[PDB]
């Protein structure tokens, strides 16, 4: 029931720079843990009892702190660095985790290539209709999904799905995907995405007209 | 080698229970406790408890209300987390963990376990439909296309997708799964190729669902 609130919920940053990562307790704890996760893996102890290193760390990891406030902090940062850190307290049961902060790559801004895809007539047959929209390739992650059928803003018909920051080029792509059924679907003419990004100067509109 | 090996993936109705295994190896069972955290799709870690293994003392997190039971054979090596009456929202991630002395001579070594996937819902086994995320016939002389296919209402995870037998991977992305309303997964998988050679080129998306042992082969191409 001690909370632990991490800050910030996202760290961006270069290979070779610093990272400083804070956790803050509701109430003041002893010492403070921190753990590594990578997507797929188990969390990884880094530091024990808020500055002693876990064997085999790497002595680029340093923590630190007192009372409410601990830090950990990266130095020279390798791409085998970048995960979500979680800080834990052991001092008051039960035991309780920080909600996490990503560290990710910083890199250029990267536009989005937006791609529109109407449903099939196979799926149409089966009574439903999906329309996706595709963002490839951008960064950073912010970016903004618009759907609009005959001019009608959608709210809540759709879900949006995110790739890992990848290991190549460090970019997201996203997929959203509006649910129509086939009644609604066919009582409709114009389906549109509007995709908004910093790598774009304007939003940029996908769109078809059904049966067209 | 110390090694944690967990028990394979679970699938649950709502009020069963469910029993993971946690078998360690490689040390001496009975000098360090073992604990259990779980992380539901997507979200953070919570602690469950912990467990003595030489005489069987426990601590839980009192959030489960007396749902998680842990219990050790020392026979085998080999500790058990039962969690009972089980809701959707116990559907998560579960591990075991080595636990640890921070007032030891040494560096402390860390051991998790892989893991093990309990799916609770009421949903049945289901085979995906899969459908063409068709590119726009719209050409170019040295522009480039997306194309996909849309692996829709199946159930549980997990599906695997490769394109052209796996010939086809670099700019593939294969999109991780929704949980839709209707408590079926749907996912995409997508790939970047020249919009010239649209109709001689042929990609076919190939997708796996063991667990209805459902394969599909899907050609997508223009439309019309």
């Amino acid at each position: 029931q001690i909370v632990l609130t991490q800050s910030p919920a996202t760290l961006s940053l270069s290979p070779g720079e610093r990272a400083t990562l804070s956790c803050s307790a509701g109430s003041s704890v002893n010492y403070m843990h921190w753990f590594q996760q990578k997507p797929g893996q188990a969390p990884r102890l880094l530091i024990y009892s808020t500055s002693n290193l876990a064997s085999g760390v790497p002595a680029r990891f340093s923590g630190s702190g007192s009372g409410t406030d601990y830090t950990l902090t990266i130095s020279s940062l390798e791409p085998e660095d970048f995960a979500v850190y979680y800080c834990q307290q052991r001092s008051s049961l039960p035991f309780t985790f920080g909600q996490g902060t990503k560290l990710e790559i910083k890199r250029t801004v990267a536009a989005p290539s937006v791609f529109i895809f109407p449903p099939s007539d196979e799926q149409l047959k089966s009574g439903t209709a999906s329309v996706v929209c595709l963002l490839n390739n951008f960064y950073p992650r912010e970016a903004k999904v618009q759907w609009k059928v005959d001019n009608a803003l959608q709210s809540g018909n759709s879900q949006e799905s995110v790739t890992e920051q990848d290991s190549k080029d460090s970019t997201y792509s996203l997929s959203s995907t509006l649910t129509l059924s086939k009644a609604d679907y066919e009582k409709h003419k114009v389906y549109a995405c509007e995709v908004t990004h910093q790598g774009l100067s304007s939003p940029v509109t996908k769109s078809f007209n059904r049966g067209e | 080698e110390v090694q944690l090996v967990q028990s394979g993936a679970e699938v649950k109705k709502p009020g069963a229970s469910v029993k993971v295994s946690c078998k360690a190896s490689g040390y001496t069972f009975t000098d360090y406790w073992i604990y259990w955290v779980r992380q539901a799709p997507g979200q953070g870690l919570e602690w469950m408890g912990t467990i003595d293994t030489s005489d069987h003392k426990t601590s839980y997190n009192q959030k489960f209300r007396g749902r998680v039971t842990m219990t050790r054979d020392t026979s085998t090596s080999t500790v058990y987390m039962e969690l009972s009456s089980l809701r959707s929202e116990d559907t998560a991630v579960y591990y075991c963990a080595r636990d640890f002395i921070i007032t030891v001579n040494y560096p402390v070594v860390d051991y998790w376990g892989q893991g093990t996937l309990v799916t609770v819902s009421s949903a049945s086994t289901k085979g995906p439909s899969v459908f063409p995320l068709a590119p726009s016939s719209k050409s170019t002389s040295g522009g480039t296309a997306a194309l996909g296919c849309l692996v829709k209402d199946y159930f549980p995870e997990p599906v695997t997708v490769s394109w052209n037998s796996g010939a086809l991977t670099s700019g593939v992305h294969t999109f991780p799964a929704v949980l839709q309303s209707s408590g079926l997964y749907s996912l995409s998988s997508v790939v970047t190729v020249p919009s010239s050679s649209l109709g001689t080129q042929t990609y076919i998306c190939n997708v796996n669902h063991k667990p209805s042992n459902t394969k599909v082969d899907k050609k997508v191409e223009p439309k019309s």
